[PDB]
RNA sequence: GGUGAAAUUCUUGGAUUUAUUGAAGACUAACUACUGCGAAAGCAUUUGCCAAGGACGUUUUCAUUAAUCAAGAACGAAAGUUAGGGGAUCGAAGAUGAUCAGAUACCGUCGUAGUCUUAACCAUAAACUAUGCCGACUAGGGAUCGGGUGGUGUUUUUUUAAUGACCCACUCGGCACCUUACGAGAAAUCAAAGUCUUUGGGUUCUGGGGGGAGUAUGGUCGCAAGGCUGAAACUUAAAGGAAUU
């Protein structure tokens, strides 16, 4: 709930969006 | 199952000569049986002596001379001046706020191969008749003073054989020269040399060390 | 709202301040921030100095003091520190003790 | 055996979590002028004497 | 008319040291610490084991020989408390009141002229 | 490893590998030394060599 | 050692402590301030060099050359990325001791990466005075810098001092401010947040209930991490600001 964290998991979220679409 | 304090002899510890107090104290030393001599264990122990204490003035109380066992000559075991240093808390009492801080350093020599580092600390004074309650001086007159303390520590060299730096760091009168060397620029209180240190030091001359003796 | 008129701070007319370790805490706060004060005290307590005198060489006993600033950052010193959070009335009295 | 008897001369509140001590000032009736500070547990009124087992150390609050 | 020597009381916070030298610091006279008198800790730096020390040292000092002794009262220094643990206030007075003879008390503590980074961290010790 | 067994200690097998320890010791007499002699260590280290 | 208490930890092959040195890499304590400079970020050892910059003074000069500014640019904490040095201290990760019901956290001891440095990137911060800039008018004290007067003040000696500096009083110009208050604001409050239903000095940027969401998408830049611009479907009667009990 911390702006930060919940930035943080959105910014994970979408690296991992990256790799999934990099393929 | 030793107490090694049975076979730790003293020693008679000698200041020469510059200051009245010839004599300081004793320092033991593991005593002198095979095939270590007391005098390579007891050679460059620098022991601090408080300058009150040294010339008995309490005057003298804010300083502390290290000398450094040199010669030995029949079990004479006599020191000779390694540095001079301020009290820890009179540097700290002389530190004040509403003030500035002043601090020359000069790598100076000697008229023999001793490479001297003096120190030096000056405090502004605010003047009598001030209703400003701080006495803080301008960066031009801190480099002014800086420049004049510089020049005056180093005109006090190249004389000044260490022997005669001492005769003359004891007797307040490098203070009471840059105090109006400085007045024509700040009031500058508390004018101190502070400290003085030995980096590098000549060969030996045993004859330099025992012409203070008699 | 905002709090204080100054920021529980001085710098004004600064952009940053150097910071300053906490004595206790070891937090690191900007110097300007940091809760700044001189201990001043005798080297001997203020009950041993008789028989410390009694059995010292040297009479008049010249008894050098000794001198630290404490640097406090804000949650050390609101630990019975001279901070005793007061009404928003008393926040704005500057005086010191 | 050495026990040193001391007097009190004043009071000073009580320490402790409780009043369970009193912080009072001791004069050492053996080579008076000696004034020291002492804890003691119970009632405690003026000229009464305390037997020490260590005329040396000090005493402070108990926080 | 007294043989001298050094006090070097290292009161830090956790334990005191009554470290007594000779005159030139090259010899050891006796270093009696406050954790060596008690062997239940959970009071090292303490008023009573920093006195029981001094006691110690003391006493020892009187049987080799030295009267008198400087006093160079200290605190851990480097970038940590910088302030004479309690019992550096014990250890002098009681060096004293055992009967030896104190002088030149001057505290040696090793303040740093602009410090390395201190232990701990930004946020330091959170509790 | 790419050899044959004759003509190498690390020939042979149905994979490339060399099968046993690579650091060979120092006493190893002049013609057994193949791999790493009198290894101290091996691997790639963490921090600084 | 280190703790609220301890344990990991090293120690008799003398650890911790003491002293004489030496090395290395950071760091500029105290002075240090309701003080200074800078476009912002930032900048506190010393000396030298190189350029710059405001302020003041000015009976110098040019004479509207200006204000603010899409696009377009330069600088831009920390962290982060490349590759070289460097790596002392401290310390993401990790090891490990405690606590715990569990605690791969808070506390303890170690500890890679980590930058401190050279070159090249990145371009975001509660990047805050959460207050755009240029301009005019409305009402006590200090203090920084420059200048003007005054003191038969101190110091000044080389004869009286030519002075000069420091200091004192009055005076302005600009500065970082602060203390009391008729107007303003929902109030907290304030030198502008006043001159605002008695509404217009110039000008740029931004917002239109709360979420979804600084998300998707498409361009753009970047080595990467990411940065810039940036929606909708659907959902909901409140969410929020300030003060009171
Ligand atoms: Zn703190």
């Amino acid at each position: 709930m911390r702006a930060k964290w919940r930035k943080k998991r959105t910014r994970r979220l979408k690296r991992k969006r990256r790799k999934v679409r990099a393929r | 199952v030793v107490d090694p304090f049975t076979r730790k002899e003293w020693f008679d510890i000698k200041a020469p000569s510059t200051f009245e107090n010839r004599n300081v104290g004793k320092t033991l030393v593991n005593k002198s049986t095979g095939l270590k001599n007391a005098s390579d264990a007891l050679k460059g122990r620098v022991v601090e002596v408080c300058l009150a204490d040294l010339q008995g003035s309490e005057d003298h109380s804010f300083r502390k001379v290290k000398l450094r066992v040199d010669e030995v000559q029949g079990k004479n075991l006599l020191t000779n001046f390694h540095g001079m240093d301020f009290t820890t808390d009179k540097l700290r009492s002389m530190v004040r706020k509403w003030q500035t801080l002043i601090e020359a350093n000069v790598t100076v020599k000697t008229s023999d191969d001793y490479v001297l580092r003096i120190f030096a600390i000056a405090f502004t004074r605010k003047q009598a008749n001030q209703v400003k309650r701080h006495s803080y001086a301008q960066s031009s007159h801190i480099r002014a003073i800086r420049k004049v303390i510089s020049e005056i520590l180093t005109r006090e060299v190249q004389n000044s054989t260490l022997a005669q730096l001492t005769s003359k760091l004891i007797p307040e009168v490098i203070n009471k020269e840059i105090e109006n060397a400085t007045k024509d620029i700040f009031p500058l209180q508390n004018i101190h040399v502070r400290k003085v240190k030995l980096l590098k030091q000549p060969k030996f001359d045993v004859g330099a060390l025992m012409a203070l003796h008699g | 709202p905002k709090k204080r008129a100054s920021n529980g701070r001085n710098k004004k007319g600064r952009g940053h301040v150097k910071p300053v370790r906490c004595v206790n805490c070891s937090k690191s706060i900007p110097k300007d921030k940091a809760i700044k004060r001189m201990a001043i005290r005798n080297i001997v307590e203020a009950a041993a100095v008789r028989d410390l005198s009694e059995a010292s060489v040297y009479p008049e006993y010249a008894l050098p003091k000794t001198y630290n600033k404490l640097h406090y950052c804000v949650s050390c010193a609101i630990h019975a520190r001279i901070v005793r959070v007061r009404s928003r009335e008393d926040r704005k009295n500057r005086a010191p003790p | 055996t050495p026990v040193t008897l001391a007097k009190v001369i004043k009071v000073l509140g009580r320490t402790g979590s409780r009043g369970g001590v009193t912080q009072v000032r001791v004069e050492f009736l053996e080579d008076t002028s000696r004034t020291i500070v002492r804890n003691v547990k119970g009632p405690v009124r003026e000229n009464d004497i305390l037997v020490l087992m260590e005329s040396e150390r000090e005493a402070r609050r108990l926080r | 008319s007294q043989v001298f020597g050094v006090a070097r009381i290292y009161a830090s916070f956790n334990d005191t040291f009554v470290h007594v030298t000779d005159l030139s610091g090259k010899e050891t006279i006796a270093r009696v610490t406050g954790g060596m008198k008690v062997k239940a800790d959970r009071d090292e730096s303490s008023p009573y084991a920093a006195m029981l020390a001094a006691q110690d040292v003391a006493a020892k000092c009187k049987e080799v020989g030295i009267t008198a002794v400087h006093v160079k009262i200290r605190a851990t220094g480097g970038t940590r408390t910088k302030t004479p643990g309690p019992g550096g206030q014990a250890a002098l007075r009681a060096l004293a009141r055992s009967g030896l003879r104190i002088g030149r008390i001057e505290d040696v503590t090793p303040v740093p002229s602009d410090s390395t980074r201190k232990k701990g961290g930004r946020r330091g010790r959170r509790l | 490893v790419a050899m044959n067994p004759v003509d190498h200690p690390h020939g042979g097998g149905n994979h490339q590998h060399i099968g046993k320890a690579s650091t060979i010791s120092r006493g190893a007499v002049s013609g057994q030394k193949a791999g790493l002699i009198a290894a101290r260590r091996t691997g790639l280290l963490r921090g600084s060599q």
